[PDB]
């Protein structure tokens, strides 16, 4: 059999039978880390390029943390009400 | 249809509440310990919720080993790019993973890759606690897990940064499922309007869980892989297993059928999974063709339906629908269109959200003042 | 309004029938064949549709060609960054379209630059068996053709990627596109409530299609650039020429009109091409200003408009309009509110989907009790 | 529920004129003038319109000034990779603006990183005519300030790229908000249906707002903050401030109180900001549980309402709901259902947007056609 | 005349008139393929850096695979009803 | 006081009160710009592995740039009516 259709010309309407349930009941909660370093703003007058381009994505690090810092406080939203 | 009736609860609720934990009193000191040893360890949280722990990405072993000699000076003498491209490479997913917060306020759904990726998602359901049968499942539909997943974005208190992923459990597997398809009954009067129209609003997926039948009104929800049908509990309506009545006889006691009444004379055509339902009204022209043949089927005023076998098309005035392709059987019950057995005078033509005893009483009601006055 | 009446089909089940051809028996052979001296070529399937193919990124002559040597020993002593950047890059885009896939369950919308490029696309359509005009009109919209389409992941069969990229085909071009925009019409008494409304539900996109008329009920579905709309039948019904009568005159015998009956004494603003339609009702302030001048109309109540010439702003309580600054005339069409033409007693102040007889039949139906009892 | 009764708007609408001055005549050099000496300023628009101009990303100065001297040959003797990573590097942002545009067909929102970056957007509130206590709440609030902003893209005319960022203002600040959360309320007779129900429909966001109050239909439209409420004023009602009697007496004179009738015994919770409102009918199992303790309430047939305080979940049927584990107090304030006061026979059973004194008028109509004739 | 309107005061409705149909009817269908490769974990010490992101970039193309594969089993979607 | 909730028994409501407004009235046009150049297609032989990568981002921002020229005309949407 498998997937099977009836068509009810009484009703105008059509049961698709033949499927199986996966219906989401409860939840697991994981808890996904990234273990980050706490560097502060070194001085260097290093005008070498490869350094420049290390500084460059250094500060991208730097920015990534506070501004995920910012977007915690406060607590999540989710929107509400249907 | 029935949407509307569907009730309301916060989906992050749970994950939240790991937020709040996480962040008392210190706990983030428990986790980073941990996960010293190992990439992934259960922890049980002081309020005892055994959580599994990851540390994908650790750019302090990487910053601090690698790059922290260059800037501790001085001078910063000592450089190479195979460094340069090897952390523009491992700082892009944190990179990423901030992009995605920046626009989403906190919680992203569907959970990606940046997020949790494919090999990290397939580790996850494997140390989940939960039966052999539903971590295949889970690892053999990964695309929808990530879909009825969410990312809660949590804390970065000392060294740390912790997002909380949240992953469905399907408590109900392998239960009967079926769709419901429904289209408008009417009148086929050679008149410009005067006709009467029915529609059973009941539409959705159905699936028979706890000694009741989980009702899906908005099918647009569930999320469908050959057989199986992904769905979520909390877009359901729990209903009498004698929903499943209303099919075979809508005027039966045993439940009240769900209908709409209109005077909406309008033509369409709904794809089902093995054929196509089409109602036709009015001057339109309602069709069902073979790619090669043409047209194979001309459709009658009234509500219809034709098989897939043999037809890719279904032309309803000026819109083609492509039917599905699926290998299975269909039934025509044959029986007299519903709407037949009404006057259409003292008929009820606008009952928004309403269901057959309403529509008798108020035929009774009506009926009564013509003959009692 | 109207967009429940809409009927239903797949959309990607054409393109999902090119996967189930794309599997057997081998096919992916025939193709992979045709794609190894050009980069694009015509194939016609077993099946027999002649679909375009397109050899996007080519990884096996770049790993096998210029990273197989390095890998296939022993020592992999000879090594170049010139060839990890390059080999970074041209991964890329398989990794980005696996990204996507991912997210979306193998199917996309719109269709992303990963997944084809502007030059890949432009392309597409200069190689596709359609008009020389209607080249021009894709190729012009390019970011619609774009979220028209639909990306399906088929199979990674013998060494090869497959996915259909599905692209809309304009059956309907040129042909005289109007905007119906309604707004609630009531009875302007100086009582709390006890107010009677009416409201056109037929609004949104019609267009002129093959004799009758397409009817896009949620106009939020359609794109419009300029004068250009674009729609996509399956969001339309078909119907009769004479659904236009219902403008000049809602009350003609040849249509009946879709109008909706409420008791709801509530302000808006709908802003049209040109204007702005306004239904001020209570002890609400409405208003319509320009930027430098300030107030320059109060509306009464009642449902008024007034055009966009030398208005920027128009305010209804405490909600701020911006009017559209489009260049073209509007016609201001008196006459006399068709609710005033209504009994308050004996008129069905409770119709969500109904229309101009309809409403007709009860006033009667509940006018006869009266005088007959 | 309200939500169709909702005024339209273009919101890009002012950001689209801002376009349309930056084409004609030319002021693009006007911009690009202000914009050498710093890479912000302020400019005043022909229009008038002062408008903050951004020079984020130079990729002119960087391809003339390192690029060019490589390509104006001859022969590209001299090159170097720190270069090439330099070029990658920079060129990006503007591959990735162009990404973002080419699906969203010029127009994205939320504004994402790559259109304005946090140090560019935090920049932007800093230089903006607002007041100093407004540009904390942006800041602290950027997550959000993106959602509600809009990138419109303008023109690429003489050497420059230039896209207007639409943000958002706040002109109603700490006004006091709060939400209205409704249920069925249906009566618990032991009968097959042949029960009568009512819903209020006014479901939804309220903040007092210039002596009106501002009504969200669709409380799923605002972002919420701790106590924030984030609102767009387009997505209100103006409605008169006796709104809030609907509360504590939805019989008052003062304003009819929009409600609905069924006969749609249903079971539903709805989680609130600190409770749960249980729907129970039929042979449904409501019950709320404590984790550790289990089931520590049942529902009986009706609408009842149980507090967070000790409460994690509610389950209603087959569907588990997470309670919001908010601090504050509720208050239970008792009261006779509102639906024993209608006689079942003579109750209008469908009416789908109706109110009090509408339910009432039909209540009498039906009344009087029994007793006079 | 070009883009122009109408406002029917009797019915508080406006229509503007002067627009151009471009409506979707049909649909082309178009294979876009990827060649790639079918290397096995090749087996060396290398040690070099320069190796060892050609290493780091090939199993991030060997996973994309794997993933795409798994990604294949069931047929698509689409989420229908409405 | 704070949040605080209020059920109605007769109504089957509840109002959950001590919320604060930050509802959006005006709009802030802001005008972001990008400064690029005008190079036209430079022709040379240079077979060189760093240039062909220099020659293969600069085709990136000649594309982009052509991409984005071909994106305006005409004027923005923004699929009104609801
Ligand atoms: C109305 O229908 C009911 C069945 O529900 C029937 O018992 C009754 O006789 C009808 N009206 C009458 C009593 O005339
Ligand atoms: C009701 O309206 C119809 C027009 O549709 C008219 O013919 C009829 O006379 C009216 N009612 C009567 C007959 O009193
Ligand atoms: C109907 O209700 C109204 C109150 O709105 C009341 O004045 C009237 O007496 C009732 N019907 C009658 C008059 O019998």
């Amino acid at each position: 059999q498998n997937i099977t259709e009836e068509f009810y010309q009484s009703t105008c309407s059509a049961v698709s039978k033949g499927y199986l349930s996966a219906l989401r009941t409860g939840w697991y909660t994981s808890v996904i880390t990234i273990e980050l370093s706490n560097i502060k703003e070194n001085k260097c007058n290093g005008t070498d390029a490869k350094v420049k381009l290390i500084k460059q994505e250094l500060d991208k690090y730097k920015n990534a943390v506070t501004e995920l810092q910012l977007l915690m406080q406060s607590t999540p939203a989710t929107n509400n009400r249907a | 249809f029935l949407g509307f009736l569907l009730g309301v609860g916060s989906a992050i609720a749970s994950g939240v509440a790991v937020c709040k934990v996480l962040h008392l009193e210190g706990e983030v000191n428990k986790i980073k310990s941990a996960l010293l040893s190992t990439n992934k360890a259960v922890v049980s949280l002081s309020n005892g919720v055994s959580v599994l722990t990851f540390k994908v990405l650790d750019l302090k072993n990487y910053i601090d080993k690698q790059l922290l000699p260059i800037l501790n000076k001085q001078s910063c003498s000592i450089s190479n790019i195979e460094t340069v491209i090897e952390f523009q490479q491992k700082n892009n997913r944190l990179l990423e993973i901030t992009r995605e917060f920046s626009v989403n306020a906190g919680v992203t759904t569907p959970v990606s890759t940046y997020m949790l990726t494919n090999s990290e998602l397939l580790s996850l359901i494997n140390d989940m606690p939960i039966t052999n049968d539903q971590k295949k499942l889970m690892s053999n539909n990964v695309q929808i897990v990530r879909q009825q997943s969410y990312s809660i974005m949590c804390i970065i208190k000392e060294e740390v940064l912790a997002y909380v992923v949240q992953l469905p459990l399907y408590g109900v597997i392998d239960t009967p499922c079926w769709k419901l398809h429904t289209s408008p009954l009417c009148t086929t009067n050679t008149k410009e309007g005067s006709n009467i129209c029915l529609t059973r609003t009941d539409r959705g997926w159905y699936c028979d869980n706890a000694g009741s039948v989980s009702f899906f009104p908005q099918a647009e929800t569930c999320k469908v892989q050959s057989n199986r049908v992904f769905c979520d509990t909390m877009n359901s309506l729990t209903l009498p297993s004698e929903v499943n009545l209303c099919n075979v006889d809508i005027f039966n006691p045993k439940y009240d059928c769900k209908i709409m009444t209109s005077k909406t004379d309008v033509s369409s055509s709904v794809i089902t999974s093995l054929g196509a339902i089409v109602s036709c009204y009015g001057k339109t022209k309602c069709t069902a063709s073979n790619k090669n043949r043409g047209i194979i089927k001309t459709f009658s005023n009234g509500c219809d339906y034709v098989s897939n076998k043999g037809v890719d098309t279904v032309s309803v005035g000026n819109t083609l629908y492509y039917v599905n392709k699926q290998e299975g059987k269909s039934l025509y019950v044959k029986g007299e269109p519903i709407i037949n057995f009404y006057d259409p005078l003292v008929f009820p033509s606008d009952e928004f959200d309403a269901s057959i005893s309403q529509v008798n009483e108020k035929i009774n009601q009506s009926l009564a003042f013509i003959r009692k006055s």
